[PDB]
RNA sequence: ACUAUGGUUUUUAUU
RNA sequence: GCGAAGAACCUUACCUGGUCUUGACAUCCACGGAAGUUUUCAGAGAUGAGAAUGUGCCUUCGGGAACCGUGAGACAGGUGCUGCAUGGCUGUCGUCAGCUCGUGUUGUGAAAUGUUGGGUUAAGUCCCGCAACGAGCGCAACCCUUAUCCUUUGUUGCCAGCGGUCCGGCCGGGAACUCAAAGGAGACUGCCAGUGAUAAACUGGAGGAAGGUGGGGAUGACGUCAAGUCAUCAUGGCCCUUACGACCAGGGCUACACACGUGCUACAAUGGCGCAUACAAAGAGAAGCGACCUCGCGAGAGCAAGCGGACCUCAUAAAGUGCGUCGUAGUCCGGAUUGGAGUCUGCAACUCGACUCCAUGAAGUCGGAAUCGCUAGUAAUCGUGGAUCAGAAUGCCACGGUG
């Protein structure tokens, strides 16, 4: 089997790297694991919110990552090689294993 | 009271942002410290270059900034030359090689930025700020506006005067469920002091 | 200001019968610790029972009767209002005040031991000398010496 | 902190192969109690306390916005103020207002 | 006591005091590290501390078991 | 209306 | 419990004694050495010398980078000030109900009306009635959380319905209902009556898990104190310049005859403890999170598995539940402290340290003017981590059980 690892911060843009690689191969005929997205990351921050002086009020602010695996039974030239060049979407992480 | 920034919450709906990029949680400070220096760098090398906003990507050992300008032959400069002393100048900065697009403006005088630039150079050619505002304001509103504000503060007209002067028309909500409002804060730099300027845009359709 | 809060009601258990019975989970009970108050519910009447054994029909008739709240006093204030003002309590009082109103000693010296001590005070309160007196019989003479004005 | 001490910032790790890496097999037993004698490497003892101001002892991860040493947020690099200044432009990826 | 849970000499010191001796006798030789542990080669030397402004004089005796040079010479007014 | 009573705070940038 | 999440030095101001003056952070020109390795003498050290020694990377053979050295000008440098000089920020009243405009009206005008009046409220609200009619911001709904239901979905977690079966979610596969994801329904005085100006309100009845901002979030309209602040920035003017700049060594800021906040612990006997037992949440994590094992009275010193995150170390939540024991005594209570003996870091713990074992033990019994939180999962009481990181808080943010 070759393995991959599709990881963002935005819960749309991990969908359109998904698409590329899951609807790809639904779109040939190939077998899937099915629509599985994984429990989610997430990390908390408190920061406080005048520039000067008062030390007391403070905001909260959230980080949360998206990480799927997609699983791959039937890999090709237009999945394995094509997610590596994706250039018309920023801000993911794509990590790839033989 | 604090009345701070109720605007933050409304990029939720799912958008594209200006520095657009990940990384290992342990790299995360470096990653924010290089996304700091480069965008220094290029806003002193483009200050008066009619850029609207600049754009951060992080692609794989690489770094690719998109300039958005009204007035792109002037970061071209002739044979498209002088955008590649813009790109090696900054090409180990951020210890990754850079790469430098440009993108094209439309509707120049309806961009809180680009507005706040025509008051900076209203200023810098002396002449009277109160009419170079309502200028600003008519101006947005026939271009495509639905709502402006438009704010000046300290050495009004280059005089010797703190105060502070705005004028408004078709509302500016930046706290409601719904605006998609356009803003920016910029300093004018005259001889007889910097003159803060704030702008505030409404165009709805959302 | 406009609060109309809503009353609180307590059930008989059935595992004591009636109503009196029902609130010894919560006098005499402390620091949220409700099962250790449940711990002595019923067999600490039946330590009364080991001082003044005369059924549960004659537990309480002087036990409560000779302690009971019947006046409620202090001023209200329409001018020239150095005097006092005393009322007749309520119906939902005739059980109230008599086991919580004073911890003058309790809270000072302690109280004895604890599996012991409510039938030591629903001995007390059928004893009636010393601790206690003052806070309930002073009304009795204040509402006599000070009733001028309603 | 000045631009001076922003100097000072990579003197203070400028002896990391020329002290700090020679020695470091002595640096694992060079107070360790178990051990004969009172006095056995005098001649080498004192090598990794004798560079002063830039040593281990005084290295510390700072604020990369400020120069200054505490009262910043590691996962960051920066103090509290200069993540309220990028929150208002909405430029750190992925931070977004909430509370939950 | 001093140092490693045992003996400590400052050699370099201990020098500096060997080429001391030779010039006192009752000229006694100034210090300005108050941070230094006594050692038995300070039997019969004569030696003065800093407090800051002045130098105090020290002297060593076989019933010494372990101090610091600031011991013998204190710097606080009280009242 | 709803108790009969409780005095002082230097001239001062000066808006 | 200040600006200021941790003290030998350091972030750091102040002081004395050394050291420099176009300095040096850094830019253009100039210009010799590789960085380094071995090593001795002076000085408090910065520095300043003495004796060996390497020749890397780059190498148009011209000349550069790393790391150091040194010179000239343009210069600047600032661990400075001024908010009674300024863009602002935050504090106050206060989530108070108010600040203001277009046109009409009143007034000689400065100004007012509208925003008042009469019902009613958390509310310039919601209505009625008018020389006003509309409107921006604040208020309020929408928005976030949730009660009871509905609806979708998943892993290494869940497992009803459908099937197989190491008879076990073990496995095909699917979400009964949990958990985590979340999203929707539902509330409108709408509906029946009363009271009223048969207007809005406000209280009962009905349907509801819940009803009249349900309770909590989210937040902070104009504007004053010449509030503080140029130590968060930003800035004009002003100041220092053989120095108030830059570099160094040691002091000092922790000095102490009394005054007060901010807290914290005890002021015991439903208190204290021995032994046996259960359920919450919520965070940290590859010079890190830490089990096992030995040595020792222990801090600790060695040896060291597993973990790369809902999957694996920190790690059997405490009270409450159950079985027992104190000796009435300022108490086996309470803790300020005088002693003995250790562990370890660090240029060094005297001045100025955290932790470990064992001798000793004061004050203290709810407190005076006065100022204080609180209308119920709240009074009371007992529990869990993290930022900072030799040493350092009772604050901060995150969380629960009983009541």
């Amino acid at each position: 089997r070759i393995r991959i690892r599709l990881k963002a911060f935005d819960h749309r843009l991990i969908d359109q790297a998904t698409a590329e690689i899951v609807e790809t191969a639904k779109r040939t005929g190939a077998q899937v694991r099915g629509p599985i997205p994984l429990p989610t990351r997430k990390e908390r921050f408190t920061v406080l919110i005048s520039p000067h002086v008062n030390k007391d009020a403070r905001d909260q602010y959230e980080i949360r990552t998206h990480l799927r695996l997609v699983d791959i039974v039937e890999p090709t030239e237009k999945t394995v090689d094509a997610l590596m060049r994706l250039d018309l979407a920023a801000g993911v992480d794509v990590q790839i294993s033989l | 009271g604090q009345k701070v920034h109720p605007n933050g919450i409304r990029l939720g709906i799912v958008k594209p942002w200006n520095s657009t990029w990940f990384a290992n949680t342990k790299e995360f400070a470096d990653n924010l410290d290089s996304d700091f220096k480069v965008r220094q760098y290029l806003t002193k090398e483009l200050a008066k270059a009619s850029v609207s906003r600049i754009v951060i990507e992080r692609p794989a050992k690489s770094i690719r900034v998109t300039i958005h300008t009204a007035r792109p032959g002037i970061v071209i400069g002739k044979k498209g030359e002088d955008v590649e002393k813009l790109r090696k100048v900054v090409a180990d900065i951020a210890g990754v090689p850079a790469q430098i697009n440009i993108a094209e403006v439309r509707k120049p005088e309806l961009d809180a930025k680009l507005v706040a630039d025509s008051i900076t150079s209203q200023l810098e050619r002396r002449v009277m700020f109160r009419r170079a505002m309502k200028r600003a304001v008519q101006n947005a509103m026939r271009l495509g506006a639905k709502g402006i504000k438009v704010e000046v503060s300290g050495r009004l007209g280059g005089a010797e005067i703190a105060r502070t002067e705005w004028y408004r028309e078709g509302r500016v909500p930046l706290h409601t469920l719904r605006a998609d409002i356009d803003y920016n804060t910029s300093e004018a730099h005259t001889t007889y002091g910097v003159i803060g300027v704030k702008v505030w845009i409404f165009k709805g359709e959302i | 200001r406009r609060r109309v809060i809503g009353q609180r009601k307590i059930l008989p258990d059935p595992k004591f019968g009636s109503e009196l019975l029902a609130k010894f989970v919560n006098i005499l009970m402390v620091d949220g610790k409700k099962s250790t108050a449940e711990s002595i519910v019923y067999s600490a009447l039946e330590t009364l029972a080991q001082r003044s054994g005369k059924s549960e029909l004659e537990a309480f008739e002087v036990a409560l009767e000779n302690v009971r709240p019947t006046v409620e006093v202090k001023s209200r204030r329409v001018g020239g209002s150095t005097y006092q003002v005393p009322v007749e309590v309520r119906p939902v009082r005739r059980n109230a005040l008599a086991m919580r109103w004073i911890v003058e000693a309790a809270r000072k010296r302690g109280d004895k031991s604890m599996a012991l001590r409510l039938a030591n005070e629903l001995s007390d309160a059928a004893e009636n000398k010393g601790t206690a007196v003052k806070k309930r019989e002073d009304v009795h003479r204040m509402a006599e010496a000070n009733k001028a004005f309603a | 902190a000045k631009q001076s001490m922003k100097a000072r910032e990579v003197k203070r790790v400028a002896l990391a192969d020329k002290y700090f890496a020679k020695r470091a097999e002595l640096k694992a037993i060079i107070s360790d109690v178990n051990a004969s004698d009172e006095d056995r490497w005098n001649a080498v003892l004192k090598l990794q306390t004798l560079p002063r101001d830039s040593s281990p002892s005084r290295q510390r991860n700072r604020c990369r916005q400020t120069g200054r040493p505490h009262g910043f947020l590691r996962k960051f690099g920066l103090s509290r103020i200069k993540v309220r200044e990028a929150a208002m432009r909405g430029e750190i990826p992925g931070l977004k207002k909430a509370s939950w | 006591r001093s140092l490693k849970k045992g003996p400590f000499i400052d050699l370099h010191l201990l020098k500096k005091v060997e080429k001391a001796v030779e010039s006192g006798d009752k000229k006694p030789l100034r210090t300005w590290s108050r941070r230094s542990t006594i050692f038995p080669n300070m039997i019969g030397l004569t030696i003065a501390v800093h407090n800051g402004r002045q130098h105090v004089p020290v002297f060593v005796t076989d019933e010494m078991v372990g101090h610091k040079l600031g011991e013998f010479a204190p710097t606080r007014t009280y009242r």
